[PDB]
């Protein structure tokens, strides 16, 4: 029935475990949170933050038309 | 139309005078287990 | 002894060969009914004045459809919700103008099926089964009175039913989008849940079966001939398949036990079709799909369209063209 | 403001008052 | 009492299933989930109230449980305005009170009682298949329903009426001083057609209606009480019937389907006893309402609103309903039935009477007609107002649609259930509720079909 | 909790499932509130 | 003003100690005898702040 | 021992997730897809693609976020990281739209993975590969419907956005542009997923309700062992139960067992053949005798005809937001509309 | 809204209502901590 690796419900339900978890689980979580609320991740993935959906020169949708030069197309479009 | 209407009105009673009678008639034992209730 | 007492030995009988039983004796009438008027109204049905607006809408085969376009149209929006038997009319021409053929069909089909899954409990009865086959078909049967019933009732009108054919459930289908954005419902998600995974749970029962298959014949005959009817032992082995299953994914995701794997197989789609029944169930009040238009706005307060956006410009334009004549006012409040 | 905080408070003693009555229960030999 | 399965044969999941023959823990499990329905009615009633703005209307602030209080007439005045905050909050400190006792009476019963009641009292032990003691409960819960029935005949005529919608002078809390004991009235409301323009007891139009049924349905309870504690039950009832736990708790959730479903086309239909200005307008009432607002917007533009047809050739305005009665064009053509307190001032003998429409129309009819097209029960499940082509600005689902949603839901899993359980009580009362017997199964021993 | 260097596994189900709701809770929080909310 | 808000508090309080208590005496069989007599007061105790809590609406 | 055999032993463990050789292609290339998917709708816009918001990150919801598809102007541009519109930048590559063809191939590659290590391992447990035939079905829709179909048409544009709501304007544009519903193969694909949906649930219930009774337990479930013999339900009597409820019956348990297996895969392989059809805008779209007729006719109605307008309506409302690389400026006045509406 | 005098409780208004769900969860918290038998 075991495979060879350690039941999980002995593994989850062990002192260190939950020692090493008690500290990863939450600084994954806090890491994840200071990942957005610094805003890194909108340098990151070029995603627009609230107020660049539309600069004062561009009121439209920066929709792509270049095939090729496309970063000289979002630098314009910013 | 009145003749189809009581037509329809006979014809309907009576089936449902059927289902309502056979259902009374001790249909708990008509079945293959235990029929005593 | 009694002639009753035969009566109802003959209803009740395991030996005839379709079961009649007392709800058989409601479902074959109004079953027989509603097929007779279904095929005539099908084939040579006049143009039914679905709107009310003296726009009649040719439903028939005679009438120039084809399979796929032809309908049983629904009964008029004059009519509304109330009731047209053929003696509340003045003339057959007229209880067919006005689309008592679908009032018709639809009460004596919705009878029927109510009674093919009371008349389903009772054959488990009078067979020593156990008694929940008729649990599962309530799931057809809940959606069938939701879009022929729940939703007239709710809207107000038997115009509003869907229509009794092909092309007339699409129509039905886009509208009910336009005006409830059922596919924004979780109710019909987890519709598309139950009949997906019900599928998929269906390729992978019959996979699986038809891969641990116990090798009873040669390979020149067809496999299906190494079960016989009435056998008792089984015919494929279940360990095998379990054992593939639990490495396919992981051990503890397969079952073992059969019977908790049936009752899986049964289960899930038919709470998915009970939900998508209860969505169209109340929808049928307008209590409609998720509405998220607009939702995102920049800083300064424009609108940062999302797929919902477009998903509400296909559903403003397939409402403004709806019942195009049928509209006087600026709201389709029903 | 200090209404989603006490509406938070609120909310945390009363999802612990559960547990805490089956973990008394089973720490102490409750008939459980 | 078995706590396992193995000592019951029932699993976790099917727990409660081991309370059957459990007679004092069954009563436990009973009076807590009382407890619960009593909670429920008093926190949700003390939320309802912190979340209550008196000024707005009901209808426009996600309440279901105020407007039950105020169409009893408690805290309202002329046209559903509130006067008073207290009453409600008064229902809702009595049911949480009512609750903590009904909770701690429960969880004694379910947690210390006599697991069973007949080794101590031969008048509540019950065992399921004694059919005197389980029709003398029957006989009990019908008194005290009988009593509750003429408790609300009493509310409204001896202790300041109910909110009647068609009051003259506008809807008012008024006392019911003539009730209709008359029988034909009241019983030949079951046997109308539930179709449009009958509408079965769904049409009950008058709070007078309301009452006298309420005093006929009490004294019905009370004599039938009477009657299953003075009687047992006869012969074509024992033949008929499945005598166990599970048959009547199957035969209760018929009933209870049956209520639900019956609950939801009252509050979706009905705007006597689920008045509009509590529970807003109906579907039809918000139709009928738009066409009357145009109607009132386009003769003010001296528009001919009689001879005005439109593009079909129907009236745009006017139109004949299919019997010859003079009804709004349109869409709503459908909902020709609608009677309102707001439109039945402009009703003629034939229909809407065109001198009425003419030079009679107010302007808190226009105002209401106004309110009513606007609150129409449309709204998405993120209760965003208007039809689902509307943007995200109008927070609005009408109360009659939840009403109407929940319990057309809650009736259809409860005819679910009575399948299930009716069912199950069959197999069992039968003996093969567990399987097939493999010596003794039945088709083996029958002929072959063909 | 009452074992030998153990953690009983429905408390630790119970804490995750609190966790998990919390956060589903929080999700559905804002929905109303900030980015998402149409206000 | 000031005081009937205190006696709300003590009987949210009190609420909140028998919500703890009330299953766990009613679970705790082989305490009985001593949980019995408190359980009774307790009950008593509740029930006079809720009328006292009704009287102080009344005099608020 | 040779290294390829002590690889092979490795691969092939009997472990708690199997590896196999088909692991090789399936872990890394599913991985890559499904972290993609969360990544783009947590993270990456289609503002430069779309005008439109996809991610969590620009305040979407599960039901409002997407990988979505790429930029018309890139045709069927495989949009490689390292290809000459991103140019290696990554963040140029988030917002073409890269990730779509990330997700889409990389799926793909791991769906290949999926069906061998279906091969793989019936072949080491011994069974028969109906598992991995079966998933034929599901391999054939992804491979019409997300890369045949945008294959025929423009670009990548026109693929289906891997998102809950850009899925359902993929079904809604199918149906405006295509007429979607009125093709047969669609109508077979309905068919067959609603057989199979039906054939689930009637096969569960027959059994539940079937069973014998071979414990002492009123919970069923435990009347059964892996290793028994005999069978835990009576074919006989939901045989005859069936014979006599619907006039036929199933009566081999293997027919019945391919029967489930066969009607939804049959469905999805042809929905699939509709899909390819609709790629090259090959559609089941009209019903040219009732256009004649309803063009001579103005009292010829029927369905066919309203869901006709139903389409031209959903077209003209909907192009300039689905489509906006095209700058399709409808004014007011020529947008399609019924009366008052 | 609330009368003044109860104005100090009104996040514990707030959160009332949902306690039936506590309860039906408590029995699957109360079947763990058992053992679900
Ligand atoms: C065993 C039992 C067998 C029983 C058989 C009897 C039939 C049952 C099914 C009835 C179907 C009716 C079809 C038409 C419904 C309808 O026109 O409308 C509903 C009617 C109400 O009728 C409406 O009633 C209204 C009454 O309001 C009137 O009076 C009001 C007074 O305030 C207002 O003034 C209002 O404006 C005014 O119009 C109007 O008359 C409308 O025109 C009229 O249509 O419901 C009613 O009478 C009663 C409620 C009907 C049942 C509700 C549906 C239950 C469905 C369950 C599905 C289960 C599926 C499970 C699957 C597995
Ligand atoms: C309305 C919901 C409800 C109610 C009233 C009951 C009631 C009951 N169930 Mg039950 N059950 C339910 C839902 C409910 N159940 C659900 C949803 C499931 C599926 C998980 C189960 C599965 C189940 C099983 C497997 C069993 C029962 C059993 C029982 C009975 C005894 C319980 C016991 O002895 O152990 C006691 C449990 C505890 C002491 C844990 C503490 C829980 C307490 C009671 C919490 C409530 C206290 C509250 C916070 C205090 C308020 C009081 C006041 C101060 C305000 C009892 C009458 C048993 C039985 O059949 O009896 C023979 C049994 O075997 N149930
Ligand atoms: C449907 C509800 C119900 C039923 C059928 C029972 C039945 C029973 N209880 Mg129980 N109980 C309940 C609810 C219920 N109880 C509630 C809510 C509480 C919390 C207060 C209790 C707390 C309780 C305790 C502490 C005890 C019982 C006991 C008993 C048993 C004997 C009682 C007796 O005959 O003495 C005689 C009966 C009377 C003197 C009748 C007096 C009239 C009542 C009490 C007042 C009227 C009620 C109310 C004001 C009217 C309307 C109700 C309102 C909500 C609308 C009996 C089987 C005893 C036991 O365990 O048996 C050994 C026991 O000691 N019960
Ligand atoms: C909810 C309270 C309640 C409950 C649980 C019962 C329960 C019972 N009653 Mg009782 N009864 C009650 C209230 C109640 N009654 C009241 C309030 C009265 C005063 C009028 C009576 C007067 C009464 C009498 C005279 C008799 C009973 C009898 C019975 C027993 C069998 C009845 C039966 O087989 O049903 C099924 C009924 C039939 C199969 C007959 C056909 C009825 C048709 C199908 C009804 C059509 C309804 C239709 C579908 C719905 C439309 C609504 C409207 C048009 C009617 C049963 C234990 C019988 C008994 O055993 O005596 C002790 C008996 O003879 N009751
Ligand atoms: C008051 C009415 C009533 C009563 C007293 C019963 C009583 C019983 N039922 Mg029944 N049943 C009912 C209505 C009722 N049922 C309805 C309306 C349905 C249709 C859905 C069913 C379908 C049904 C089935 C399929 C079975 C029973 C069974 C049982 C027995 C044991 C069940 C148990 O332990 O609970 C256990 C409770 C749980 C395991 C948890 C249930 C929680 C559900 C799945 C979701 C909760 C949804 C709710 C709205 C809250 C939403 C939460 C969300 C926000 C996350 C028991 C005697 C069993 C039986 O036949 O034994 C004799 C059984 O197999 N019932
Ligand atoms: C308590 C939950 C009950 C809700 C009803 C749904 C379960 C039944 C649906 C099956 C329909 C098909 C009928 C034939 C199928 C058939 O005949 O079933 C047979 C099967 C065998 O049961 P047994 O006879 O061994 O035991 C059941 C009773 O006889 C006594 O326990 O019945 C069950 O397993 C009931 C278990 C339900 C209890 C847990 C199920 C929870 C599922 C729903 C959870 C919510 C889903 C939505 C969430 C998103
Ligand atoms: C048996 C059993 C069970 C059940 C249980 C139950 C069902 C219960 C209950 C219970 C209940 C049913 C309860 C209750 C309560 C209540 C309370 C405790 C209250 C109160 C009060 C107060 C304190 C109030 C206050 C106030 C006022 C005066 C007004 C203003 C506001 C406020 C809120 C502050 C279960 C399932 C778990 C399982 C196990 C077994
Ligand atoms: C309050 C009110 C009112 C009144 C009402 C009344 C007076 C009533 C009643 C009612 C009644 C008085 C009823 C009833 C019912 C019945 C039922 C619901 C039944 C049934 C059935 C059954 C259940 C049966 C079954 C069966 C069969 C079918 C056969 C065989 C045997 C058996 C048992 C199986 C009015 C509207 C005026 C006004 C408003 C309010
Ligand atoms: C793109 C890309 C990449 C990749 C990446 C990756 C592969 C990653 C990842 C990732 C991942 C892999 C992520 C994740 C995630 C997640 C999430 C976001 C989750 C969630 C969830 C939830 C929310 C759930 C909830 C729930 C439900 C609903 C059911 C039951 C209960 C609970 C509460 C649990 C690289 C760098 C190569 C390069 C560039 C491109
Ligand atoms: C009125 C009032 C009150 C009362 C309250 C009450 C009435 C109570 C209660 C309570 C309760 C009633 C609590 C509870 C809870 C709970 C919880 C927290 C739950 C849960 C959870 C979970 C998370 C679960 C999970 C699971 C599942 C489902 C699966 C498997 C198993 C397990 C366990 C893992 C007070 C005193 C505050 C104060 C005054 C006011
Ligand atoms: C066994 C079950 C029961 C079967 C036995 C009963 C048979 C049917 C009896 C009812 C017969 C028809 O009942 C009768 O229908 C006619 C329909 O013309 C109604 O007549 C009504 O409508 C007609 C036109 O539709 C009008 O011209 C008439 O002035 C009006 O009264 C009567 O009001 C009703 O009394
Ligand atoms: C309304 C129903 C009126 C009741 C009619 C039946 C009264 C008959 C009295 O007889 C009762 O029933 C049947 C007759 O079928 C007998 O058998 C029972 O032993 C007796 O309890
Ligand atoms: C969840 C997954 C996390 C996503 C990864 C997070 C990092 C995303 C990229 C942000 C890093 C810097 O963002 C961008 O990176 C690219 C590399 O792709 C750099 O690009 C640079 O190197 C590349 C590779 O030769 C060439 O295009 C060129 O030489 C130059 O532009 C850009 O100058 C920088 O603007």
């Amino acid at each position: 029935g075991t495979t060879g690796e350690r039941p999980f419900s002995d593994i989850v339900t062990s002192i260190r475990y939950w020692v090493i978890h008690s500290i990863t689980i939450p600084m994954l979580f806090i890491a994840g949170w200071l990942f957005v609320s610094t805003g890194l991740a909108y340098d990151a993935f070029g995603t627009p933050r609230p107020d660049e959906y539309f600069t004062q020169t561009r009121q439209e949708l920066p929709i792509l038309q270049e095939r090729y030069d496309i970063n000289q197309e979002i630098q314009e479009f910013n | 139309m009145l003749t189809l209407k009581i037509a329809v009105y006979i014809v309907v009673g009576l089936f449902i005078s059927l289902f309502i009678f056979g259902f009374l008639s001790s249909d708990p034992t008509r079945n293959p287990g235990r029929k005593d209730f | 002894a009694s002639l009753w007492e035969q009566f109802c030995q003959w209803v009740t009988s395991t030996n005839n060969r379709i079961y009649v039983g007392w709800f058989g004796t409601l479902m074959i009438p109004t079953l027989l009914t509603a097929t007779t008027c279904f095929i005539i109204a099908f084939i040579a049905a006049p143009p039914v004045d679905i709107d009310g607006i003296r726009e009649p809408v040719a439903g028939s085969l005679l009438y120039g459809n084809n399979i796929i376009s032809g309908a049983v149209v629904p009964s008029s929006n004059a009519i509304g919700l109330h009731f047209y038997p053929i003696w509340e009319a003045a003339s057959l021409d007229e209880w067919l103008y006005n689309g008592g053929p679908y009032q018709l069909v639809v009460f004596h089909f919705l009878i029927g099926i109510f009674c093919y899954m009371g008349r389903q409990w009772e054959l488990s009865y009078r067979l020593g089964m156990r008694p929940w086959i008729c649990v599962a078909y309530s799931a057809p049967v809940s959606a069938a009175t939701a879009v022929f019933l729940i939703y007239p009732i709710g809207q107000g009108s038997f115009s509003e039913g869907m229509p009794l054919g092909i092309s007339g459930t699409f129509n039905f289908m886009i509208v009910f989008q336009a005006e409830h954005n059922i596919l924004m419902h979780p109710f019909h998600m987890l519709g598309v849940a139950g009949v997906f995974g019900g599928s998929l749970f269906s390729a992978m029962h019959g996979s699986l079966v038809t891969s641990s298959l116990v090798r009873e014949t040669t390979e020149v005959e067809s496999q299906n001939y190494g079960y016989k009817f009435g056998q008792e032992e089984e015919t494929y082995n279940i360990v095998a398949a379990h054992g593939y299953f639990g490495r396919l994914i992981f051990q503890y995701a397969s079952f073992n036990n059969s019977r908790s794997l049936h009752f899986f197989l049964g289960a899930w789609p038919v709470i998915g079709i009970w939900f998508t029944a209860m969505g169209v169930s109340t929808m049928a009040f307008n209590l409609n799909g998720f509405n998220f238009n607009q939702s995102i706005l920049d800083s300064q307060g424009r609108v940062i369209g999302t797929w919902a956006d477009v998903l509400n410009r296909a559903n403003i334009g397939f409402e403004v063209m709806h019942e195009r004549n049928a509209h006087n006012f600026p709201l389709d409040l029903a | 403001n200090l209404e989603p905080i006490f509406q938070l408070t609120f909310l945390g003693l009363i999802v612990l008052a559960g547990p805490a009555v089956v973990f008394v229960l089973a720490f102490r030999g409750g008939d459980l | 009492g078995g706590r396992d399965l193995p000592s019951t044969g029932f699993a976790w999941w099917s727990g409660n299933a081991r309370l059957i023959n459990l007679s004092g823990k069954l009563l436990g499990a009973h009076v807590a989930h009382a407890g619960l329905i009593v909670f429920w009615a008093g926190a949700m009633t003390l939320f309802e109230v912190a979340h209550f703005i008196p000024e707005k209307p009901m209808y426009e602030q996600g309440l279901i449980l105020l407007p039950h209080i105020a169409t009893l007439g408690w805290g309202v005045g002329p046209a559903g305005e509130v006067t008073d905050i207290f009453p409600f909050f008064v229902v809702g400190v009595l049911h949480l009170i009512s609750s903590a006792v009904l909770g701690l009476g429960g969880i004694y019963h379910a947690l210390r009682g006599p697991e069973v009641l007949e080794e101590y009292s031969s008048f509540f032990g019950y065992d399921w298949k004694d059919k005197n003691q389980m029709t003398n409960i029957i006989g009990y819960h019908l008194i005290l329903l009988g009593c509750g029935a003429l408790l609300l005949v009493f509310k409204a005529m001896f202790f300041g009426g109910v909110y009647d919608t068609w009051a003259p002078g506008g809807g008012d809390v008024r006392v019911i001083t003539n009730p209709t004991l008359n029988p034909a009235i009241i019983f030949g409301y079951l046997l109308k057609a539930p179709f449009g323009g009958e509408g079965w007891i769904i049409s009950v139009n008058n709070m007078e209606d309301i009452i006298g049924g309420h005093i006929w349905i009490g004294l019905i309870c009370i004599s039938g009480g009477i009657w299953h504690i003075l009687t047992k039950p006869f012969g074509w009832a024992r033949r008929a019937l499945i005598w166990s736990g599970e048959a009547y708790l199957s035969y209760s959730l018929g009933a209870l389907s049956l209520m639900g479903f019956i609950a939801s086309v009252f509050v979706w239909f009905n705007n006597t006893a689920y008045p509009s200005e509590f529970y807003g307008p109906t579907g039809m009432e918000a139709s009928q309402s738009q066409a009357f607002t145009f109607l009132v917007r386009d003769q003010r533009l001296g528009a001919n609103i009689a001879s005005a047809q439109g593009p079909t050739g129907l009236g745009k305005y006017l139109m004949r309903s299919p019997s010859g009665e003079i009804i709004f064009g349109g869409e709503t053509m459908r909902f020709w039935d609608f009677r309102g307190p707001w439109l039945e001032p402009l009703r003629g003998p034939n229909g809407l009477d065109l001198d009425k429409l003419r030079n009679d129309i107010q302007p808190w009819q226009v105002r209401r007609a106004a309110e009513y097209m606007t609150h129409a029960p449309l709204g998405s499940l993120n209760s965003v107002g208007g039809v689902i082509t509307d943007v995200n600005s109008f927070n609005y689902v009408s109360p009659r649609a939840w009403l109407a949603t929940s319990h057309f839901v809650l009736g259809f899993f409860f005819l679910v259930g009575h399948l299930w359980h009716a069912g199950r009580a069959r197999a069992a009362a039968a003996g093969f509720e567990k399987g097939i017997d493999r010596e003794t199964e039945p088709t083996l021993f029958m002929p072959d079909l063909d | 909790m009452f074992a030998e260097g153990r953690i009983p596994l429905w408390v630790v189900g119970v804490v995750a499932g609190i966790g998990a709701i919390g956060v589903l809770g929080l999700f559905f929080y804002g929905a109303y509130a900030g980015l998402g909310s149409s206000m | 003003s000031i005081v009937f808000q205190i006696a709300l508090a003590a009987l949210v309080l009190f609420s909140f100690v028998m919500v703890v208590g009330v299953p766990v005496a009613y679970a705790s069989p082989q305490n009985w005898d001593r949980s019995k007599p408190l359980l009774y007061l307790g009950s008593g105790i509740w029930a006079i702040l809720v009328i006292v809590v009704a009287l102080l609406n009344f005099l608020v | 021992r040779g290294w390829f055999d002590v690889l092979d032993d490795w691969l092939k463990r009997d472990r708690f997730v199997f590896i196999g050789w088909s692991g090789l292609l399936l872990f890394p290339c599913a991985f890559m897809a499904l972290g993609g998917w969360l990544t783009g709708t947590t993270f990456v816009t289609s503002w430069y693609t779309h005008g439109l918001a996809s991610s969590y990150l620009e305040g979407a919801n599960f039901l409002t976020v997407a990988v979505s598809s790429p930029a018309d102007a890139f045709g069927h541009s495989l949009l490689f990281l390292w290809g000459p519109e991103a140019q290696g930048n990554l963040t140029r590559w988030f917002q073409i739209g890269g990730l779509w063809p990330f997700v889409a191939l990389h799926g793909a590659f791991g769906l290949i993975g999926f069906m061998l290590r279906q091969f793989e391992i019936s072949r080491l447990v011994g069974i028969r590969p109906y598992n991995a035939i079966a998933f034929s079905g599901p391999i054939a829709v992804f491979v019409s419907v997300f890369l045949m179909y945008p294959l025929g048409q423009s670009s990548w544009f026109f693929a289906p956005s891997f998102g809950v709501a850009g899925i359902f304007r993929f079904i809604l544009f199918l149906q405006g542009f295509h007429n979607w519903t009125l093709n047969p193969f669609h109508m077979m694909g309905v068919a067959g997923i609603l057989g199979g949906a039906l054939l689930c649930a009637i096969h569960g219930a027959t059994v539940e309700n079937t069973l014998f009774e071979d414990g002492e337990d009123s919970n069923t479930f435990r009347a059964f062992e892996p290793t028994q013999a005999e069978e835990t339900y009576s074919m006989v009597t939901a045989n005859r139960f069936w014979s006599q409820i619907f006039g036929i019956a199933f009566s081999n348990k293997r027919w019945l067992h391919f029967f489930m297996l066969f009607v939804p895969v049959t469905g999805l392989w042809m929905s699939s053949v509709g899909i390819v059809g609709l790629a090259l805008n090959l559609r089941a779209y009209d019903f040219v005798s009732q256009e004649l007729r309803a063009a001579e006719d103005p009292e010829f109605e029927t369905f066919y005809t309203k869901n006709i307008l139903l389409n031209e309506g959903m077209r003209a409302w909907m192009a300039p937001q689905d489509q906006p690389h095209e700058n399709f400026i409808f004014p007011e006045e020529v947008l399609p509309r019924g009366n008052a509406l | 809204k609330l009368p003044e005098a109860y104005q100090i409780f009104d996040p514990l208004v707030d959160v009332l209502p949902v306690i039936p769900l506590f309860f039906l969860a408590l029995a699957f918290v109360w079947q763990a901590a058992v053992g679900f038998k």
